[PDB]
This record gives C-alpha cells, structure tokens and sequence, in this order.
C-alpha cells in the first residue's frame, strides 16, 4: 500500500495515485490488505500484458500475414480467409482452441506455483524461470522472460523503471484493444474508428 | 498409522496443498483417515481396469448378456478375494488390520498382485484419472449425451 | 433458570444440556415422567431411534423416486412409496418379511440393551457402539458436534419421514412431485 | 463385561468357560437352563442338521440306495417322508434314534443330576482316532469346528428345507 503510492507516483506526476471506488484498501479471500494488494497488481499487469500482445496480435491478424507453413495433417491453414481477427478466433477449428487455452493455462499455472508468488513477498508479474523450481520434468532449454539472455547486465533503477512504462503501456493497450472489439459490435462506440472496423456481430467474450 | 502419514502420499504438486475443501480429514480419527486412504486406492485399482475393459471390448449391454450363474460366479469369487483380504490385513500382517496398525494400500492377498514408494504415489494419481475416466463412461456414453464433449 | 427454547417457562430440572440436542424444550414435563417403564433414557433411546429410522426413511424415498427401484425390483414404476410396496409385497414378500424378522431379532435385542443399560450405566442411550470407522476416538468436541448433527438431522427427518408417509398416503403421487405440485400451486 | 458379539450388552457369565463362546446370549437362556442341557441340545441340533442337510441334498442330487426298493422309487427329498411312514423306513430309523436317545436319557440326567463329569455332546465316538493324547487347546479347536459346522448346517438345512417346498425345482434350492 505505501510501494503502491510509490509506483503510481512514478507513472504519473499529476495524478499521483488515482482510486474512485478505493479498489486498493480491500482484501478478497480474507488474507490481508497487503496480500491481496499483490493480487490486483498481478491482476493489472497481466491484464496490460495481454491485452498489449493483443494489440500488436490484432494488427497483425487483421492485415493479410497468414505464415507459411501450415502446421496440420490435411491441410487447413491459419484460418485468414474472412479476415476479421475475431472472426478468424471462430474458424480455427473447435479442437484448436483447447490447445491455444491450455497451453496458456500452464504459464497461469506455472505462475503460481513455482518460486515465489505475488500474494506473498510479492514482485508481481516476475514470471518464474523454467530452470528452477524442479517441478517440469522435460527440461526446457529456454525461459518466457529471457530466452536468449536479452538483457541481463541492467542495473537494479533501469528495470524499476521498466515496469513503470510496461503498467503505462499496459494500461493503453487495455483501452486499445478493447476499443477494436467495441466497434467489432456497435459502431459509433469509439469516434476515431469509424469505418476502419468491420463488426464482428458474434460474441467476443466466448471461446466455442 | 497417524493422520500425517496418511497425507504424506500422494505429492501436493498439481494442486498446491492438501485439496480437502470440505474439511473431511479433520473430522474423525487417525483411524478413519486410514479407511479414506484405503477406500481410494481400492475405488482407483478396480476403475483402472474397469476403465480399459470397455475399450477391451469396444459396454452395458456386454453385463446383460452374462447368465445368472455367470453373474454370481464372479461376483463371490472377487468377495473370497476382499474377504482373504482383510483377513490376511489382520493375522499375517507385522502391525495388523490397514484400519489398527497396518498400511492401507498393501492389499494383502498372495497371486494376485504377482523406488516403490514412488509407485505409491503413482498409483493412486493413476487412479484417481480412471475413476473420474469411469464416471465418464456411465455418464458421458450413456445416460446424457453432451456431457464432455471431450 | 429459564428454558432456552421457552424463555418465559422454567428450565426442565433433569435436562441440564448433557445430552446433544438440549435446548430445555419440554413444556409438558415429560422428562419427569418415570413410572410404566418409561424414564429420560427410555425417551432418549426412543428419540435416537425415531431419528436414525426416519433419516433412512427419507434417502430411502428420494432413491427410489430419482433412480427407480433396485434390480430384482423393478416390477414397482410408481413413484408413489406408499403405492410402491404393495408392488413389491406382490410379487417378492419374502425378503420383505426377510427384513421384518431380521429386524424383530434386532429390536428385540436392542429392547433388552436399552433395559440393561437403564439399570446399569454402561450404555449412553440410543448407543450401539457402531462406529466402525471411529469417530468417536479423538477430538470430542468434533465429536459432540457429531452427536448434535444426528439429533439436528434426525429431528428434522421425523417431519419429513413422516410427511411422506401422510403425503403419500393422501395424494398418492410420491414425494417429489408432491413437491412440484405445490410449486405451481403456490407460485407467485 | 462387554459381550463381543453385541458390544452394547453385558456379558452373560453362565457362558464362560464352554467353547463357542461368542458372548452371545441377549435372551439369558443360560440364567434359566443349565449351561449342559443347552450345550447338549445344541450339539445334538448340530449334528443331525450335519447329516440332514447332507442327506437332503443327496437325494435331490439324484444319490440312491442300491439295491432300491421299488417304494422307494419316484421320490425326492420332499416327498420321502410321507411315502415311508406308509413302507416303514421311517418307523426303522425311528426306533433306532429312540434305542439311541433313551439311552442318552440316563446320560443326560446322570451328566445334570448325578455329575457323572460328562462333557456335553461327549459319546466316546471316536473310532478314527482323532483327539489322541492332543492337548485341550488342541480338543477345544476341534471342539469348536464341530458346534460352527454345527451351527452353519441348522442354518443351511432350514434354507434347504424350505426352499425345496417354495419351488419345488432343481438341485441348487431343494
Ligand atoms: C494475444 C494473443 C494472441 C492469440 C490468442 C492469437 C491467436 C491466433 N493467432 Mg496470432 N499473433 C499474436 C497474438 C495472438 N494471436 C502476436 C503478438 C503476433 C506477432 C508475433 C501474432 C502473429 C500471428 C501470425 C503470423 C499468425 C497468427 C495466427 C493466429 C491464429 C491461429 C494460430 C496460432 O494460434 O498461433 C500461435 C500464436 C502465435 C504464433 C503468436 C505468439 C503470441 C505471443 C504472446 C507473442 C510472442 C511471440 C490464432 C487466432 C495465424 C493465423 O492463421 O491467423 C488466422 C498466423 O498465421 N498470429
Ligand atoms: C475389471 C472389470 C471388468 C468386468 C466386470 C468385465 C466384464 C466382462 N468382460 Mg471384460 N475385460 C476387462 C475388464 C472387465 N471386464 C479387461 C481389463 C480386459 C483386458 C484383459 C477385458 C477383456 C475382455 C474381452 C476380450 C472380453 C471381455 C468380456 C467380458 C464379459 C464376459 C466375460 C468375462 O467375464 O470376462 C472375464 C474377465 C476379464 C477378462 C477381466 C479380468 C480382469 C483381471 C483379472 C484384472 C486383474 C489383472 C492383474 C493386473 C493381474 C492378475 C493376473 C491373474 C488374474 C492371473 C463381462 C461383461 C467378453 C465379452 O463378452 O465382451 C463383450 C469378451 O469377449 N473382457
Ligand atoms: C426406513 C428404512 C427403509 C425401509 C422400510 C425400506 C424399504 C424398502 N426399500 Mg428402501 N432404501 C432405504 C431405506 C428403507 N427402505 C435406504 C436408506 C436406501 C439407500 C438410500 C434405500 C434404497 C432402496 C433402493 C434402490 C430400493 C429400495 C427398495 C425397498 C423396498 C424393498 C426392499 C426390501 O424389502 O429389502 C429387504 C430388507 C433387507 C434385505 C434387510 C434390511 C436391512 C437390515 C434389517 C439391516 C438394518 C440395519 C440397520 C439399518 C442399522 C443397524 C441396527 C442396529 C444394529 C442398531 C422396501 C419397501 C427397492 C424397491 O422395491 O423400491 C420400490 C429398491 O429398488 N430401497
Ligand atoms: C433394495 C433391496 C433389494 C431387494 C429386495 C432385491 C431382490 C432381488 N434382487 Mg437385487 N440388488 C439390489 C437390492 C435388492 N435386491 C442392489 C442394491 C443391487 C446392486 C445395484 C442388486 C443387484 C442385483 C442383480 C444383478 C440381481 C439382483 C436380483 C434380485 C432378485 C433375486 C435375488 C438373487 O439374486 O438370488 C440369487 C431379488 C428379487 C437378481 C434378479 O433377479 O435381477 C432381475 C439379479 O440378477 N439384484
Ligand atoms: C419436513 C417438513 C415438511 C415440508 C417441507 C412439507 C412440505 C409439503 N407438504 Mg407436508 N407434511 C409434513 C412435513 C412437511 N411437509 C408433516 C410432518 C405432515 C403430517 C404427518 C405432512 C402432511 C402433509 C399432507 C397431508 C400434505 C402435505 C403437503 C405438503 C406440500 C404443501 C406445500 C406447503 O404447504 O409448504 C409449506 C409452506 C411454507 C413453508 C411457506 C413458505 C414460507 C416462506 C419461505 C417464508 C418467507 C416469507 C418472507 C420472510 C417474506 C418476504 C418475502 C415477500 C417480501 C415477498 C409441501 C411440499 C400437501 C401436498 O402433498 O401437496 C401436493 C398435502 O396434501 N403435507
Ligand atoms: C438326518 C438324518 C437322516 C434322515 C432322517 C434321513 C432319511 C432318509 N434318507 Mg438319508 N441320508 C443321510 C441322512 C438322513 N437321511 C445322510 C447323512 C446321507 C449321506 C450318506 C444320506 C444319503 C441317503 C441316500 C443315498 C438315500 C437316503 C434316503 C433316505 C430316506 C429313506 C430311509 C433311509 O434310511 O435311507 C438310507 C439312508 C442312508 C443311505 C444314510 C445312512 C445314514 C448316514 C450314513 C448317517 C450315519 C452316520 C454314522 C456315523 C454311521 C455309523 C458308523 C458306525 C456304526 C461305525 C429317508 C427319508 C433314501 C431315499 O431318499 O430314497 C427315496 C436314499 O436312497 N439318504
Ligand atoms: C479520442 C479517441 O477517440 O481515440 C480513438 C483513437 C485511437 C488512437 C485509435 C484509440 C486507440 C488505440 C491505442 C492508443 C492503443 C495502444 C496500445 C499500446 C500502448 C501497445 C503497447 C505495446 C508494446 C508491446 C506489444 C511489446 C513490448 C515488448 C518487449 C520485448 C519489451 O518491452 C522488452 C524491453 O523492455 C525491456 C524488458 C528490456 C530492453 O532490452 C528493452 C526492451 C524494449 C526490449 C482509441 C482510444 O481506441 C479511440
Ligand atoms: C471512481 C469512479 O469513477 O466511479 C465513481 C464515481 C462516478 C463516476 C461519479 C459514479 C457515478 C454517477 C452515475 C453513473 C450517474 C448515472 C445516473 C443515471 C443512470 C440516471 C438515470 C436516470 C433516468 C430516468 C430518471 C428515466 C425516466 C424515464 C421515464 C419516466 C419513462 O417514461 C421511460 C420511457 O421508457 C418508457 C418507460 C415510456 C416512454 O413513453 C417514455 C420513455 C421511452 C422515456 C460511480 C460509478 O457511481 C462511482
Ligand atoms: C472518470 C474516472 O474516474 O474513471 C475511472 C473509473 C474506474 C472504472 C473506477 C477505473 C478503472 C478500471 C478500468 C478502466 C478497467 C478496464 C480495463 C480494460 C479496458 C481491460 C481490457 C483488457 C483486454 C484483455 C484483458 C484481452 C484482450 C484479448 C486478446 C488480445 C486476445 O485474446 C486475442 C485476440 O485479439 C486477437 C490478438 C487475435 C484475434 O484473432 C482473436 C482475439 C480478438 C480474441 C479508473 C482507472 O479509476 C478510471
Ligand atoms: O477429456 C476429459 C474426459 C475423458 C476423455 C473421459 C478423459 C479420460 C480417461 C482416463 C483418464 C482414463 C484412465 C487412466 C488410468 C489411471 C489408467 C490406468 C490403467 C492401469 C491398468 C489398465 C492395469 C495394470 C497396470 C499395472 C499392473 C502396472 O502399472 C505395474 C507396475 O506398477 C507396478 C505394479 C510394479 C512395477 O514393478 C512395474 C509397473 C511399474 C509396470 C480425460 C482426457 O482425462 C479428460
Ligand atoms: C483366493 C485367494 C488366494 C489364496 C488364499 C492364495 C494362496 C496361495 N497362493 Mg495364490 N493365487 C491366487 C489367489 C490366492 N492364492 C490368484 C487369484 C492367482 C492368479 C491365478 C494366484 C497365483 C499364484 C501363483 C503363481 C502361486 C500362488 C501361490 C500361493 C500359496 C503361497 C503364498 C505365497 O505366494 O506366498 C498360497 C497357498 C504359490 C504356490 O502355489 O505355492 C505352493 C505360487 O507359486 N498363487
């Protein structure tokens, strides 16, 4: 709670630390204040985290980037032909989709058991290196944050400061990538994107 | 054998922690955590093998055409087993019955069974995948459809 | 000292809450009562016993009306029980009369141990000594929890047990769709 | 205290010492009866239902006498008792038990009134020579192996006789 004023200090010198339903002095599951302090910082993170690989994903997908090569026993390629990427979710296949969603659901797994967790002594959003913990029995060669070691060697101050314009960039990308999806399903929702987004129509916020 | 030696297997990985949400470990004894323990491998040993004999002969129309004497056959030659099962927990036994002094997932009967702790551990996650693989095939194959849908 | 239950009648002298479900409800006095073989361990054997058989009553009601009658008794397809026993007495009254005598040797032991434990002290009432997967061996304060869930449950099962004896026997549908019924009925 | 075979009831103290002593008597039989007239009568129960129940599902197995008389022919175990009170099979075997059991009179009086020492059920039958110079641990098994036997065959021939009438069938429930 005292880090919190101290991170959001940092992203923004106006507005120092910006609370209207004071979401920041509640707990969830009875922990604590501070436990669950950690859990809406992870939260929030994650959120911008997705939603930023959203946003470079959507542009990506909406223009005509269709990679060879298809990767399947018959055919059936990545399903660009619409285009519309929330239509091109929808044609992937129904068995496909169980595969993107667990695969996930092993880094949102991983991310809580292994070294040490954010409702806790915290650092959210560190994900655990695959390297340790000795819980994975394959071994993998590479870790998600640093694969090929890009950058170790930076100081303590220049990755605190890292964080503070991945939460900033992280929160415009959750405005970003939702204000597609607003028009993908009534148009007028954003001003500025008038025409360019082709209303999806469907359900954006179911899978199958 | 205590309540914690009971919890000590299988390994609390895939979970987290001791997955016991309605709190049914506590309430009892060390003895009837034993029976919850023994009662697991037991349910998990008969659903592995039920669960491959329905892909062994493909299911509840296989049991209807087994005969009456064929029915009672099998039915009390697997009671001679589970009663020289417990009977054997108790009299041949260096600590005794899996519910006084015993290990709860011995199975003591000689021929039907012919680094392990690890099997221990092994055997009942194995298990555990089956009965719920079971419950699947009662109620996924047959009594509604939609269920999984796998 | 005043009765729980009753706070503007007198605490009953001999229920002094020993006993699981002990809220100090006997307004009649019938506690007091010890005189044509019937004294508080006559009555507690008797309630443990209206409890436990009516608990089984209900299980044994609602089994039948959600996943039918057992195999070797499916000559029975009314979801009325009250109905559904004649089927049965119809067609297998053996094991029925099987059940009655296997329950006459029961009762008539479990007569002479309320008897024998009343004179003595030896036997808590409504006691068997069936806890077979030992409940009973630590944490008596889970444990006397255990022995007022029995009461609870068992005290609200005799309404129920015997609702669906009278329900049953009035309406002749069966419990369930007693309970739809007065759903469409009372809906508003 | 604390009978085995009913836990919520006291130990009826008549029963020690006598050898298939589960504790059970909730009906105090023992308190009324001497322990040898009953031990005597169960016995006694025990050993013709052992030979009842054999000899009754004997001959609905089809097993007959050879030579077989030509009364004895078309039978079976239900009807067999009826149709020889007429041929007088069963009044020959009755006054056979009768030499037996009013000898066995005397015997059970003088074991109940003249302490003769006589164990119940004891006969001296023992032709095969079993019990030889065994110890009383060892006549005690043997003892108990008898009444159990005993005990299980009066249960079986009482399923075996009434079944046999409910459905007059095949072997597996005459
Ligand atoms: C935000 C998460 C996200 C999700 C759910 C998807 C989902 C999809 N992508 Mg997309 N994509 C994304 C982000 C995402 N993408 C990003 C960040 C990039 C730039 C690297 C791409 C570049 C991309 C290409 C070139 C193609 C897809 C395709 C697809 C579709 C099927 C194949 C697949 O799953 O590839 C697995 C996902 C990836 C390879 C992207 C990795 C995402 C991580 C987080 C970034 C790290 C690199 C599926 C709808 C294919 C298609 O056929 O579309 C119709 C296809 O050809 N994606
Ligand atoms: C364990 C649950 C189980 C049950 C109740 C049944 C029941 C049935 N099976 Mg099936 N079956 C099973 C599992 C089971 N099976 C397994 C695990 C296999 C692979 C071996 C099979 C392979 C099989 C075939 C090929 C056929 C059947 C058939 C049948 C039907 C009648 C004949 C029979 O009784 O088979 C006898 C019982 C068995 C073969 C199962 C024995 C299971 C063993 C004892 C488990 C223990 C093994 C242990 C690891 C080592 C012990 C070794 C020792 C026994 C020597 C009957 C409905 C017949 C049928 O009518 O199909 C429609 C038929 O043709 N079964
Ligand atoms: C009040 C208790 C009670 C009574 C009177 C009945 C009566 C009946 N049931 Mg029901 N049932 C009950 C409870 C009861 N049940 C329970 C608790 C369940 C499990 C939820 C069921 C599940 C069930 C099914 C699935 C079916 C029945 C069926 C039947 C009918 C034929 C069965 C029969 O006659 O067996 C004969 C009796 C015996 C074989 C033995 C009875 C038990 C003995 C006496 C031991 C009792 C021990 C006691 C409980 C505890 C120890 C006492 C002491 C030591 C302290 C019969 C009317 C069948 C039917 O026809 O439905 C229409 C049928 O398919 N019952
Ligand atoms: C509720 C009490 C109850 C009662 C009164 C009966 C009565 C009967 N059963 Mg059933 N049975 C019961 C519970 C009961 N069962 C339960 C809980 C199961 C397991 C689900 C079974 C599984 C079963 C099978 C597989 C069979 C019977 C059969 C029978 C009949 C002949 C008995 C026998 O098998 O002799 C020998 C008899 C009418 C036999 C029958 O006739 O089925 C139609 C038979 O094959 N029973
Ligand atoms: C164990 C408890 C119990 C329960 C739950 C039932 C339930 C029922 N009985 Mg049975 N019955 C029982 C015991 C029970 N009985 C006993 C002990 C006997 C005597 C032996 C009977 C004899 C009997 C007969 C003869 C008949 C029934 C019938 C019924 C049904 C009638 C509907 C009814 O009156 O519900 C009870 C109604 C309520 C409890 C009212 C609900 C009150 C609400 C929840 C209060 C909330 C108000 C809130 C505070 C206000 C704010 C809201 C507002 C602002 C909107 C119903 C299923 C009849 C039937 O079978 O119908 C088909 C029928 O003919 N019963
Ligand atoms: C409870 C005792 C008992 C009673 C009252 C009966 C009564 C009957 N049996 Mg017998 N039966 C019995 C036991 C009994 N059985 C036993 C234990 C066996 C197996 C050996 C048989 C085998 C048997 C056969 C094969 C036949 C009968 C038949 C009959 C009927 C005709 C009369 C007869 O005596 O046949 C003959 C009796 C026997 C062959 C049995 C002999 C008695 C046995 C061996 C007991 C003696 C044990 C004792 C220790 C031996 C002494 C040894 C010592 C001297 C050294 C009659 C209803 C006949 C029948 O039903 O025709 C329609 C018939 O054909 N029974
Ligand atoms: C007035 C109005 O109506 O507005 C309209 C108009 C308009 C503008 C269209 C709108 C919009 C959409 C917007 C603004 C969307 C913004 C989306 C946003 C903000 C997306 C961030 C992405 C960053 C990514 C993906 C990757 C980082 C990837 C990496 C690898 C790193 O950072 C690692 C690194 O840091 C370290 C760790 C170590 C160093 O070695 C350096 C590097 C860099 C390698 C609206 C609001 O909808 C409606
Ligand atoms: C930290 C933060 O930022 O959050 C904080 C701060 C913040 C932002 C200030 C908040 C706020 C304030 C908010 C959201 C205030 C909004 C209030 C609101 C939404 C007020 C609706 C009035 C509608 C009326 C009276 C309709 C009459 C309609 C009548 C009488 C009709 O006849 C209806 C009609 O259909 C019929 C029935 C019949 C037709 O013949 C006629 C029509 C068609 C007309 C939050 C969210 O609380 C908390
Ligand atoms: C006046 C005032 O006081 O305001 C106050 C009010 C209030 C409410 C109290 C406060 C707050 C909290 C706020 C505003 C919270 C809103 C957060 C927001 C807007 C969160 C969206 C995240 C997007 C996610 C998680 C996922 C995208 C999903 C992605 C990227 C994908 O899955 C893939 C996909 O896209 C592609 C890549 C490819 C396609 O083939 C398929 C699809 C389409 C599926 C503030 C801060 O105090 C401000
Ligand atoms: O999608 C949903 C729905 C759906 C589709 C239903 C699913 C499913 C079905 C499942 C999970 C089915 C069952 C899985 C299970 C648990 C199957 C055990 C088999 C054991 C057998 C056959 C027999 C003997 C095996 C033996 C005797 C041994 O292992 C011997 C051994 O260990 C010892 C004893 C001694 C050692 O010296 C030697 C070894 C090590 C060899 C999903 C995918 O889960 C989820
Ligand atoms: C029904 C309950 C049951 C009992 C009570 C029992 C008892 C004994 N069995 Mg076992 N048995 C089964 C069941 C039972 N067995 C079953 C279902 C199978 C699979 C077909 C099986 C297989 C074998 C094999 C291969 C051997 C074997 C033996 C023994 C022997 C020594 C005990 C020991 O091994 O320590 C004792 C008497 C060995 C042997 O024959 O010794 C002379 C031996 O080689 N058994």
């Amino acid at each position: 709670k005292d880090d919190l004023i101290a991170i959001a200090e940092k992203s923004n010198p106006v507005l120092k630390y910006y609370d209207p339903l004071q979401l920041g002095s509640t707990t969830i599951w009875g922990e604590t204040n501070s436990a669950t302090i950690g859990f809406l910082r992870q939260s929030e993170i994650k959120h911008g985290r997705i939603a930023m690989a959203a946003f470079v994903g959507y542009i990506v997908q909406a223009n005509g980037i269709h990679f060879p090569w298809p990767m399947s026993f018959d055919g059936t390629p990545f399903p660009a032909d619409a285009g519309s990427p929330p239509e091109q979710w929808d044609a992937l296949s129904d068995a496909a989709k169980w595969q993107i969603i667990l695969f996930i659901g092993f880094l949102e797994w991983f991310s809580e058991a292994a070294g040490k967790h954010y409702m806790r002594g915290g650092k959210p959003g560190a994900f655990p290196n695959f390297s340790d913990s000795d819980l994975i029995p394959h071994p993998v060669p590479l870790n998600l944050y640093d694969p090929f070691g890009f950058s170790k060697g930076k100081t303590e101050a220049q990755k605190a400061d890292g964080l503070i314009k991945e939460l900033n960039n992280g929160r415009l990308a959750m405005i970003g990538i939702m204000g597609f999806l607003a028009e993908q399903k009534v148009e007028g929702s954003v001003p500025l994107l008038k025409g360019v987004v082709p209303h999806y129509d469907g359900e954006v916020m179911a899978p199958f | 054998i205590s309540k914690e030696a009971i919890l000590s297997s299988p390994d609390t990985t895939e979970i987290g922690r001791v997955w016991d949400p309605l709190g049914l470990a506590e309430i009892g004894s060390a003895e009837t955590l034993a029976w919850y323990r023994h009662s697991e491998v037991k349910h998990g040993r008969i659903a592995m093998a039920a669960f491959v004999g329905w892909w062994a002969v493909g299911g509840l129309e296989a049991w209807d055409a087994v005969p009456g004497w064929g029915k009672a056959q099998m039915l009390l030659f697997a009671g001679l087993i589970e009663f020289h099962d417990e009977l054997f927990h108790t009299r041949r036994t260096e600590g005794g019955h899996y519910l006084r002094g015993g290990t709860p997932g011995k199975n003591m009967v000689p021929g039907l069974f012919d680094e392990l702790a690890k099997g221990r551990d092994r055997e009942i996650k194995n298990g555990r995948l089956a009965m719920i693989g079971v419950a699947g095939l009662y109620c996924a194959a047959t009594i509604p459809g939609s269920v999984p849908l796998q | 000292e005043k009765s729980q239950s009753l706070p503007f009648m007198n605490r009953p002298p001999l229920l002094d809450g020993s006993m699981a479900g002990d809220v100090g409800f006997d307004p009649l006095g019938l506690s007091n009562i010890d005189d044509v073989g019937i004294d508080l361990y006559w009555l507690r054997e008797a309630e443990i016993k209206h409890c436990r058989v009516a608990m089984l009553a209900v299980v044994g009601i609602l089994q039948v009306e959600i996943f039918g009658p057992a195999p070797g008794c499916e000559m029975a397809t009314d979801k009325c029980q009250m109905d559904a026993f004649w089927q049965i007495w119809g067609a297998h009254p053996q094991y029925i009369a099987f059940g009655l005598i296997m329950i006459m040797m029961i009762e008539m032991i479990s007569g002479i141990a309320t008897t024998q434990g009343r004179e003595s002290g030896e036997r808590a009432p409504g006691d068997f000594g069936l806890d077979p997967l030992g409940y009973g061996k630590g944490d008596a304060a889970g444990y006397a929890r255990l022995q007022a869930q029995e009461i609870a449950n068992g005290r609200l099962a005799m309404f129920a047990a015997a609702g669906e004896i009278m329900q049953g026997c009035t309406t002749h549908q069966g419990a369930l769709e007693n309970l739809m019924t007065a759903l469409r009925d009372n809906s508003f | 205290k604390k009978s085995q075979a009913l836990p919520f009831l006291p130990y009826p103290e008549n029963l020690a010492g006598y050898v298939g002593d589960a504790g059970f008597d909730p009906f105090r039989f023992s308190d009324f009866a001497p322990m040898d007239f009953l031990r005597e009568a169960e016995i006694k129960h025990g050993r013709i239902c052992m030979l009842a129940w054999l000899g009754f599902v004997a001959v609905d197995l089809g097993a007959r006498i050879y030579p077989l008389p030509e009364a004895y022919e078309g039978l079976t175990a239900v009807t067999a008792h009826d149709a020889l009170v007429q041929q007088g099979a069963m009044s020959q075997i009755f006054l056979w038990c009768s030499v037996f059991e009013a000898i066995s009179t005397v015997s059970v009086i003088q074991m109940l009134y003249e302490e003769s020492g006589r164990e119940p059920g004891y006969f001296g039958f023992d032709p095969l020579g079993f019990l030889n110079g065994k110890s009383e641990a060892e006549v005690n098994e043997m003892k108990l192996k008898e009444i159990k036997n005993g005990r299980l065959a009066m249960l079986a021939f009482s399923g075996v006789v009434t079944q046999a009438v409910l459905t007059q069938g095949p072997f597996p429930y005459v």
